[PDB]
């Protein structure tokens, strides 16, 4: 069986446009393990995309924290875009400040 | 909040054709990573995830990453059992994981123990309470019950969990007591969005806490409301912290009427929080 | 300290 990943795209502190920051796009909750996680900026990839280390949780469910440093600004949009077979397509996720 | 705790996160995948499998296992204090092993790593090898563990000798490292080898080899073949056992193709990749450990009360004793399998995702055995006896999710896993029970798998676990995990976790604990027993108060505020006609969202935030364990509720006139309350999934900040919301949809102009209260251990007294224009 | 699986399935 499949589990669909659930997305979350959020600054790792306050965003303040042309203060350098983390952006995070944490995923959970999918199996199997296997998973393809790309953050984009303007629908162009980051090229500098650190990925932790996958863990899974009490409920067998894999986990990994996708990050990158950024700098947000007036006009920029982000989001992070993920690959995986519970899902006929990728799902794009871009990032809300209010969330 | 609560019992102190050690656990392990093992997981091993197949590559069929590409190799061996992918085999790591993560180890947890508290909660908190303090070792990992990757077998995918250039020199495999247990690595400490946390300061306090740097102070263990070679010796330590050398003999828990002898025994990383052994459970390669343990799943690896277990991995094979299981393809037989539901019938399945040997090009197809596949995952098999094993968690296990104790929670230990404040006499430092054994409070409660783990010791649980899963394969390719799904509950496959597990150790019950009594830790004496097993449930099987399958007819698969019952052929490996009735092997177990006469193997006496069972007593083998549990001297595991209350000699060797126990005294483990009371070392460690000793190790890492400044910076396991600590606490971040969260920071917390509202946030107010429009959503609807007559409609607005208020979310509470709760931000740069530690532990991870916290607790946000809303409130009308003083009363717990959880009613279509949205809540997300606690997230690391990435620097040791975590953060979380909460959120309600309340009719414009009521904005007032609706609380917002934290708890966390960290604080001297919950949090209530409204709301404050402008 | 992790611990031997030991027992097969």
């Amino acid at each position: 069986i499949q589990k669909t990943p659930q997305i979350q795209v959020y600054s790792r502190h306050p965003p303040e446009n042309g203060k350098p920051n983390i952006l995070n796009c944490y995923v959970t909750q999918f199996h199997p393990p296997h998973i393809e996680i790309q953050m984009l900026k303007n629908g162009k990839k980051i090229p500098k995309v650190e990925m932790s280390d996958m863990s899974f949780s009490k409920d067998w469910s894999f986990y990994i924290l996708a990050h990158t440093e950024f700098t947000p600004t007036e006009t920029d949009t982000y989001a992070c875009r993920v690959k995986h077979d519970s899902m006929a397509e990728p799902k794009t996720v871009y990032w809300d400040r209010d969330m | 909040a609560g019992p102190h705790s050690m656990r392990y996160f093992e997981t091993a995948v197949s590559r069929p054709g590409l190799g061996e499998p992918r085999y790591i296992s993560v180890g947890y204090v508290d909660n908190k990573e303090f070792v990992r092993f990757d077998s995918d790593a250039e020199n495999p090898r247990y690595e400490p995830q946390a300061p306090w563990m740097e102070q263990e000798g070679p010796e330590y490292w050398e003999r828990i990453t002898q025994i990383a080898k052994g459970q390669e080899q343990w799943f690896r073949v277990n991995l094979r059992t299981l393809l037989g056992y539901y019938n399945q193709s040997a090009g197809g990749t596949h995952t098999l994981q094993w968690m296990y450990g104790c929670d230990v009360g404040s006499d430092g004793r054994l409070l409660r123990g783990y010791e649980q399998f899963a394969y390719d995702g799904c509950d496959y055995i597990a150790l019950n309470e009594d830790l004496k006896t097993w449930t099987a999710a399958d007819m698969a896993a019952q052929i490996t019950r009735r092997k177990w029970e006469q193997a006496g798998a069972a007593e083998y676990y549990r001297a595991y969990l209350e000699g060797e995990c126990v005294e483990w976790l009371h070392r460690y604990l000793k190790n890492g007591n400044a910076t396991l027993l600590r606490t971040d108060s969260p920071k917390a505020h509202v946030t107010h969005h429009p959503r609807s006609k007559g409609e607005v969202t208020l979310r509470c935030w709760a931000l740069g806490f530690y532990p991870a364990d916290i607790t946000l509720t809303w409130q009308l006139n003083g009363e717990e409301l959880t009613q279509d309350m949205e809540l997300v999934e606690t997230r690391p900040a990435g620097d040791g912290t975590f953060q979380k919301w909460a959120s309600v949809v309340v009719p414009l102009g009521k904005e007032q009427n609706y609380t917002c209260r934290v708890y966390h251990e960290g604080l001297p007294e919950p949090l209530t929080l409204r709301w404050e224009p402008p | 300290s992790p611990s031997y699986a030991y027992h097969q399935f």
